[PDB]
């Protein structure tokens, strides 16, 4: 990006480039690490287990979780977690929180109980250059 | 028993008196608004205001709801400890 | 005891309630009284007094509601209340058995070859 | 087999008008000009 | 104590304004629209696509080609309908002249609002040569209609590129003789700086778009991040400020005026030969020599200008990165040569519902200030 | 520091009704001046929209979805933008 | 609040290729298997985001609106954070003849989607003020518009009509120049709505060719 | 410069944060506080003498001091090009017959409806109008009648200086159209050779 400020900035420093980006005004002033997102991922996997465990919901926000993990394992620095997952540790954290707010909704609601013959139409787009081009 | 029995009640046949779809000679200081007069509810509400105004008060829904004859309307007004 | 919780006299009585502040506001204190003003807005809701479902009578007052906070925040002057409020009311109440023995449809017949389109 | 119209748009257009709750809605005589808001000798022709 | 609202009503002369003060702070700002609502949506009901076409330069009346563009892509879309090369440069080169022409009213406006005169004067000139640009490809300085289906409506005039030139050869200095009366001065900082701050979550949940999402530290520009026409191909960077600030708009607005003109370089650097509208004749129009001369031209000519051709049933939303933000077109098409619904998505729209939320804490000297930095034109806010 | 308001023939020489070069404007490709056929390239009336079956007891297993995910900063694949929008050879 | 400015380089790229790959092809069925009672009927067709793509439009009943657009907005894989408008469009051949249509953008990763409710005049759609923002005037248009009633909004009122103005204009049954005009009365000395009268009416030009086989 | 100070914040929230803590020298756009004697005397030099102000005021003064960009109606005109849509005009063949032939297109394309066509056979035979009427105050001018023309009979033509003390004079009938375009129609023919190359 291009930053409009005429001065010189460094945003090789990764708390300049916070700051300047308003992360630390307006989003998150303590700094997200990877112990805490640790934290909040094991927060959502402990409160998913209020969904049933046949339910499609669970198994997806666990593998969700799991992967998440998996990478927060495998990758010590922050930076690389920020070059994996494509985002800043403060959005990551914060959307884990997220997540795991959602789960008592979605359970109040409880959007897998449907009957067994349970039926969803659903319609399909073929372009006409998969018939007109070559193959 | 803030104010009398009779000129309270002439005020009443005197604002019924002016109502285009009711009687003026039917109307009787022992009646109902349902049975004998034949009014449904926004009438009723019409003659409630009506008697408001003559009488210079303010009847809430409840209470005008529970207001249901020419007695009743009586009664009301002679309880009242703001009536003019 | 009174049809759909009885919404339509609690609106009536709303709009009685908001009926003096009309008439001081869009200074009509020496055109209409507030005893025929109360008069005409329960004629107004005599029209759809063979309403048979709910949700029509709770969208019926909802549309009454809005017509009438723009009666109250001057949105409205009072010749639009002159000109859709109480004189058809008065023109529904003074054509009635008039001073000519003529139909409706020769009044009609000596109009136009159609019949009239709105107010 | 079955193909009457199936190439196009048309076949999400057929379902979506046979949803359920939304396949019965009914109102009663004249009640839809009550709520359309148009004048009311509109619906004398 | 127990203190009351005061009111204040804010201009018939077309927006209207209810504020509500607690002394010299505003408390609520509530504005009352549809004093330009001309019924547009309805009557595009009963135009053909190519009549209903000019509807879309008077909605924003200030940035014209751009909103046609999503109008242009919508059909296209549903039409399947490709672009030549020629056509998708020209289009891409008069959207960034028409984003210079927004961006000049936008911020020479602002800054007549806050006081500064000088500025409007200045670049209304630079305005009336992007105008004339205008005149010489379509014969009109404001409602071109030159953005067709399937490319654009004539080619370029021979001389256009070298004239185009010569004005962006000295554009920069215009900018900066601009930037000389307002950048480093302390009455426009003190007006501007810290005044309406808009976050990042609250610019996203508000529906927020261009230059306000870009001053709150979000990378999102529809040109780089869901390309259309040759936008891909452009060489240009997104301007990020992080206060939300109405200083740091300006600064990013400026900023956007120098990379469009960087596009506009690269544009009239890569012009290439070829066909500037699509070859399906059953789309677009034949050439006017052709339809004198060959019956199927002339079959074709009637025919597109009578009934005009019929689109495909079916639906889009197509989206442009305009000069105020994101303007997208819903069509729904049920198989006819007229649209069924067109829904018209505006961003000033978006944008003036959060002066409720913007103007909280401020002063009545700031209302003007927020409302000329969120840059709305409400032709597209009432359509 | 470039100057505004150009002098006399160094902006706008030539009007755009006496424009020195005579133009010559391409409105049909050589590749359709003799091969006219328009079937071949009829994109317009050849898209389709085909009901699904109905989408009940399918399976979405989550660990293949995850498994093609990567877990290092280097294998991370990104998808580049694309340069223009499809021309079809004009 | 999400696409923060992190990479001080410029980007020559869109989006990862797995989650690219994710949201143009699986996304449609993986919203049906997670929430399958939420999800009615679904298309996938020509792709809000790009030409070059497919998207998923998602039919909801009116009494699951709001789970789901909050599982929409919420869930780590579907961040729907920004909701672009909400519209409707007119069916009278329907038995409930409104959709009402809601389009959102995931700044995350690069995706759109559209939902639709289908009702008829008298049945209210639970509004989304509190899940989004910006639902309240565009709320407030649709029911301006179309006489849909969102119930649970704060304040329902019209924002783009006239101030007296009773009827819905986009309904296909409302005529396009209306019912009453305006003039200045010098009588009166008022500006006063009259009965509709036009010194030249409306030509209907009826183009349709009787070999076109693409109507539906 | 774009650099804030601690005093400069046209609010109160940031005024009253950026003198109760210190978190403004955090970021980076900030101008830091003077460290000695000579940076306390710059600082000062900008904010009283102000110099701020003087280098908008040199700008403004050198303006003064340069050229204009005025011209001088009606005695001079702006610029404008063969391709201009402005007064709408009939045009004739050489030998003075009509081109017009009544098809009609121009008044099927009209999005404004704004034309009005009659016709019937002519006594030669020929068909030709007998009404063609275009409310000037109805068009819109987008020059689509134009592009619908198969004989190149309606024109805008280069004429925009036609405003008019009463609205009864643009609502003009067939004979004023070609009233109009016998008078510009040596400047049409002039314009349609430069157009038809690329039409
Ligand atoms: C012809 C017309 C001439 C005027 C043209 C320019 C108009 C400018 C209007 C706005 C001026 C702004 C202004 O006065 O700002 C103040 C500073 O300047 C001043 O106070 C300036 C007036 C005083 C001049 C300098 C006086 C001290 C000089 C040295 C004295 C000691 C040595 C000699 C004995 C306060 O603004 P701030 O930012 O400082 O406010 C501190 C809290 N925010
Ligand atoms: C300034 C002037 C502006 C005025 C604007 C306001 C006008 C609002 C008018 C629209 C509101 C309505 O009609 S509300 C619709 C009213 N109709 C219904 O609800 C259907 C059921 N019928 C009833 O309720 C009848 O009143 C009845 C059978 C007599 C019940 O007898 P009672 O009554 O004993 O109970
Ligand atoms: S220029 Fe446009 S508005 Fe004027 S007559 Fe031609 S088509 Fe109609
Ligand atoms: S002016 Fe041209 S398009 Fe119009 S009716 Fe005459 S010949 Fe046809």
């Amino acid at each position: 990006f291009k930053a409009v400020a005429d001065v010189e900035i460094d945003f090789n420093n990764r708390e300049v480039l916070k700051k300047y980006v308003g992360i630390r005004d307006h989003l998150s002033k303590e700094p997200g690490t990877r112990g805490k997102l640790i934290e909040a991922l094991t927060e959502v996997l402990s409160s998913i287990k209020a969904a049933p465990e046949g339910s499609d919901y669970r198994k997806a926000v666990e593998a969700s979780c799991i992967y998440r993990l998996k990478v927060c394992k495998e990758n010590e620095s922050d930076a690389a977690i920020e070059e994996v997952l494509d985002a800043h540790l403060e959005e990551l954290i914060k959307e884990a929180k997220e997540e795991a707010r959602l789960v008592p909704l979605i359970a109040g609601n409880a959007p897998w109980d449907v009957p067994a013959d349970y039926a969803v139409p659903v319609v399909d787009y073929t372009d006409a250059a998969t018939i007109l081009d070559a193959p | 028993g803030f104010l009398d029995k009779d000129s309270v009640t002439e005020r009443v046949l005197h604002v019924t008196k002016h109502f285009e779809k009711i009687d003026a000679s039917k109307v009787s200081p022992a009646a109902s608004f349902e049975k004998d007069l034949g009014l449904d509810s926004l009438d009723v509400v019409e003659l409630v205001m009506a008697l408001e105004e003559e009488f210079g008060l303010e009847i809430p829904d409840a209470e005008a709801d529970k207001i249901a004859s020419v007695g009743d309307a009586i009664n009301y007004i002679c309880s009242n400890p703001m009536a003019k | 005891k009174r049809l759909f919780g009885g919404a339509a006299r609690h609106f009536y009585f709303e709009i009685c309630r908001c009926l003096p502040f009309i008439q001081r506001l869009h200074k009509m204190e020496e055109m209409v009284s507030l005893k025929e003003l109360r008069a005409i807005v329960k004629e107004k809701f005599k029209e759809y007094k063979d309403v048979k479902d709910g949700r029509v009578v709770d969208l019926l007052i909802f549309k009454g509601r809005e017509e009438i906070e723009t009666y109250l925040l001057m949105h409205k002057q009072r010749h639009h209340v002159v000109t859709e409020v109480v004189e058809p009311y008065y023109a529904k109440q003074r054509a009635v058995k008039k001073v000519t023995t003529n139909s409706p449809f020769l009044d009609s017949f000596l109009s136009s070859g159609y019949a009239a389109i709105g107010v | 087999e079955f193909a009457t119209a199936s190439a196009d748009y048309s076949i999400a257009m057929k379902k979506a008008a046979e949803i359920t709750g939304a396949a019965e809605s009914a109102m009663g005589p004249k009640e839809g000009g009550f709520t359309a808001g148009v004048p009311l000798d509109t619906f004398t022709r | 104590a127990k203190v009351n609202n005061f009111t204040l009503n804010f201009g018939p002369q077309v927006l209207r304004l209810v504020l509500e003060m607690q002394g010299e702070i505003i408390m609520r700002a509530d504005p009352h629209i549809g004093l330009l609502h001309r019924g547009t949506e309805k009557l595009l009901e009963y135009k053909t696509y190519l009549q209903g076409l000019p509807y879309f330069d008077r909605l924003d009346y200030v940035s014209m080609m751009c909103m046609e563009h999503s109008y242009v892509l919508a059909i296209e879309q549903l039409l399947n309908v490709s672009v030549p090369l020629r056509g998708q440069y020209i289009r891409v080169l008069f959207s960034e002249i028409t984003r210079v022409l927004n961006h000049l009213l936008a911020i020479t406006c602002h800054s007549m609002d806050v006081g500064a005169l000088t500025p409007f004067l200045w670049a209304f000139e630079e305005r009336e040569k992007l105008f004339e640009f205008y005149e010489r490809v379509s014969g009109a300085r404001m409602h071109a209609a030159y953005f067709r289906v399937g490319g654009v409506s004539q080619d370029l005039p021979i001389g256009l590129l070298r004239d185009v030139y010569d004005w962006a050869r000295q554009f920069a200095s215009r900018l900066d003789e601009m930037e000389e009366l307002l950048t480093g001065n302390r009455i426009w900082k003190e007006r501007t700086v810290d005044v309406g701050t808009i976050t990042a979550q609250m610019a996203w949940d508000w529906g927020c778009s261009g230059p306000i999402l870009r001053a709150s530290g979000i990378d999102w520009d529809l040109r780089k991040t869901q390309p259309y026409d040759a936008y891909g191909k452009m060489q240009f960077n997104v301007p990020i400020a992080g206060h939300g600030d109405c200083y740091d708009r300006y600064l990013v607005r400026l900023q956007e005026m120098r990379e469009s003109l960087r596009i506009i370089y690269q544009c009239l650097n890569e012009m290439p030969d070829g066909l500037y509208k699509s070859p399906d004749g059953k789309v677009c129009p034949p050439s006017r020599s052709t339809m004198k001369q060959s019956m199927e031209a002339l079959i074709h000519h009637f025919k597109l200008y009578t009934e005009g051709f019929h689109v495909p049933a079916g639906e889009t939303y197509r989206a442009v990165e305009a000069p105020k933000g994101e303007f997208g077109v819903y069509l729904v098409s049920r198989g006819g040569n007229r649209p069924y619904r067109c829904k018209i998505r505006s961003p000033g729209y978006a944008h003036l519902q959060m002066t409720d939320v913007i103007s909280r804490g401020a002063m009545l000297a700031d209302v003007v200030t927020i409302i000329g930095t969120l840059d709305v034109v409400f032709g597209e806010i009432d359509r | 520091f470039e100057h505004y308001l150009p002098m006399g023939l160094e902006y706008r020489k030539f009007s755009p009704g006496t424009q020195p070069v005579k133009a010559v404007v391409p409105h049909d490709s050589p590749k359709l001046v003799y091969d006219i056929k328009y079937f071949v390239r009829d994109y317009r009336r050849n898209n389709k929209y085909t009901a699904r079956t109905v989408d009940a007891k399918t399976t979405f297993d989550f660990d293949k979805l995850y498994a093609g995910m990567p877990t290092k900063p280097e294998q991370v694949k990104n998808v580049t933008r694309p340069l223009i929008m499809p021309t079809r050879g004009y | 609040g999400y696409a923060y400015a992190r990479k001080t380089t410029d980007k020559d790229y869109i989006a990862s290729e797995h989650m690219q790959a994710f949201g143009n092809t699986q996304l449609t069925d993986y919203i049906i298997k997670t929430v399958p009672k939420f999800v009615k009927m679904a298309v996938t067709g020509p792709a809000q985001s790009s030409v070059l793509y497919q998207e998923p439009t998602i039919y909801t009943t009116p009494e699951s609106l709001v789970p789901l657009m909050v599982f929409l907005r919420d869930h780590t894989n579907t961040q729907f954070k920004c909701l672009l408008d909400v519209t409707a469009v007119d069916f009278p051949e329907r038995a409930a003849r409104f959709e009402v249509v809601y389009h959102l953008l995931s700044p995350r990763w690069n995706n759109r989607i559209r939902v639709k409710v289908c009702v008829d005049e008298v049945t209210a759609v639970p509004t989304l003020c509190k899940v989004f923002n910006t639902a309240n005037w565009f709320e407030r248009e649709t029911w301006d518009m179309f006489g849909v009633f969102f119930s649970g909004h704060p304040d329902l009122r019209r924002i783009l009509t006239d101030y007296g103005f009773t009827g819905h204009p986009l309904r296909k049954d409302f005529p396009m120049t209306g019912y009453q005009e305006v003039r200045y009365d010098y009588g009166k000395k008022r500006v006063v709505s009259e009965p509709l009268e036009l010194t030249q009416e409306f030509r209907y030009f009826d183009f349709n060719s009787p070999w076109e086989t693409l109507n539906r | 410069g774009t650099e804030r100070r601690p005093g400069e914040s046209g609010a109160w929230k940031q005024i009253e944060r950026q003198r109760y803590a210190s978190d403004w020298e955090n970021d980076p756009t900030f101008k830091r506080t003077p460290k000695n004697l000579a940076e306390v005397l710059d600082d000062s030099a900008s904010m009283l003498l102000l110099t701020d102000v003087w280098r908008g005021m040199a700008y403004t003064l050198g303006a003064f001091f340069d050229k204009k960009v005025t011209i001088m109606y009606p005695f001079e005109k702006g610029q404008l090009s063969p391709r201009f849509r402005g007064e709408h005009a009939l045009r004739r063949y050489p030998t003075g017959e009509e081109r017009c032939i009544a098809c009609k297109l121009c008044e099927a394309i009209c999005p404004a409806q704004a034309i009005t066509i009659e016709a019937e056979e002519r006594e030669d035979g020929s068909r030709r109008t007998t009404r063609y009427d275009i409310d000037m105050t109805k068009c819109i001018y987008c020059g689509f009648c134009q592009e619908a023309c198969p004989v190149d009979a309606i024109v805008e033509g280069p004429n925009f200086e036609f405003s008019t003390e009463t609205r009864e004079e643009l609502l003009y009938d067939k004979q004023k159209l070609l009233e109009n375009g016998d008078k510009w129609e040596t400047e049409i023919a002039t314009n349609l050779r430069t157009e038809s190359l690329y039409r």
